[PDB]
């Protein structure tokens, strides 16, 4: 049963957004895909049949990122309007507007407990917010250039952030202190970071066509994934764990790349988008990928593999 | 419209 390669095949193309898509994310309960776009809208789609479910509106400018709560009932979105918004998915209503960043909000996530939201912004700060009250609990002077990604680890006790300043930092959620600064070589911009599913590693993209897997604690690079194009955009990357253990990323050559996590060999390339694939997401229980593309494409594609 | 990520 150990796989050798996936066989992702296109099942659905989801059109509706009227500007570039920025981020796609599967709900933790597997039922839904949420997408955000430069068109200022969130759209919710059925994860299994591509069925359009609803549009969620209210931001005054484009959205760069969206993230789900652990129970699949809330979304948080990060917008160029300098705010985040917390949304009730069932109703589509804005429950809270998280005000405090002084420039575009670029990235966001809930902690696993989903009592906190973390955000990163072009204002070069990382902010930690109380879900219940909408209060900003902490502002971290995390970076000296825009923050490209923020992510909680599996127990919520750590946050990893990345920035165009070239750093990846690991923060103690409770205290706000930097536990560790991952710095490497001439330090190109770090355009994306997230924790591995088990919390021991950090997957980081740099704007030199490189993904790297790092043991944060040991400060050592374990794996490097190359062969794609990423020199401009903050492209999401994923750990695929439902079948074969893959790394997934979009690319500026309009393809989805899939690598063997262990061997670093490319195991599949998905063709079909007609612009930069800015975002990919991996379904939490099924071998399903979502991909989304920029202005000349504006579609979301759903792909299925047997492994 | 625009988003910083899609620009």
């Amino acid at each position: 049963p150990t796989p050798v390669k996936p066989n992702y095949a296109l099942k659905f193309t989801l059109a509706g957004h009227t500007k570039a898509v920025s981020s796609v994310k599967f709900s933790p309960n597997g039922e839904w895909l949420a997408s955000s776009s430069a068109d200022k809208l969130i759209k919710i789609w059925g994860a299994y049949d591509g069925k359009f479910e609803k549009t969620i509106s209210g931001h005054k400018l484009g959205i760069s990122d969206v993230a789900w709560s652990s129970d699949s009932n809330l979304l948080v979105s990060a917008s160029d309007d300098k705010t985040l918004k917390i949304w009730d998915v069932s109703s589509g209503k804005c429950l809270k507007t998280l005000k405090g960043h002084s420039n575009y909000v670029f990235c966001c996530n809930f902690n696993p407990q989903s009592n906190l939201i973390v955000s990163g912004s072009f204002d070069e700060s990382v902010r930690i917010w109380d879900v219940k009250t909408g209060k900003c609990l902490k502002t971290l002077p995390a970076h000296s250039d825009p923050v490209s990604a923020v992510h909680f680890n599996r127990d919520g006790s750590l946050i990893v952030s990345s920035s165009y300043d070239g750093l990846c930092r690991i923060w103690d959620t409770a205290s706000g202190q930097c536990l560790k600064t991952l710095i490497d070589d001439d330090n190109p911009p770090v355009s994306f970071v997230k924790f591995s599913p088990n919390g021991k590693y950090i997957l980081a993209a740099t704007l030199d066509n490189t993904l790297k897997l790092w043991d944060y604690s040991k400060g050592k690079c374990l794996k490097t994934y190359t062969g794609h194009k990423n020199e401009k955009y903050c492209i999401f990357a994923n750990f695929s764990v439902t079948g074969g253990k893959w790394i997934v990323s979009g690319s500026e050559d309009n393809l989805v790349y899939i690598w063997n996590l262990q061997t670093k060999e490319i195991v599949q390339k998905l063709q079909g988008h007609t612009d930069v694939v800015i975002s990919t997401a991996c379904h939490p229980t099924e071998n399903i990928i979502a991909s989304a593309a920029l202005e000349n494409d504006k579609t979301i594609k759903l792909w299925k593999s047997d492994c | 419209s625009s988003s910083r990520r899609s620009s």
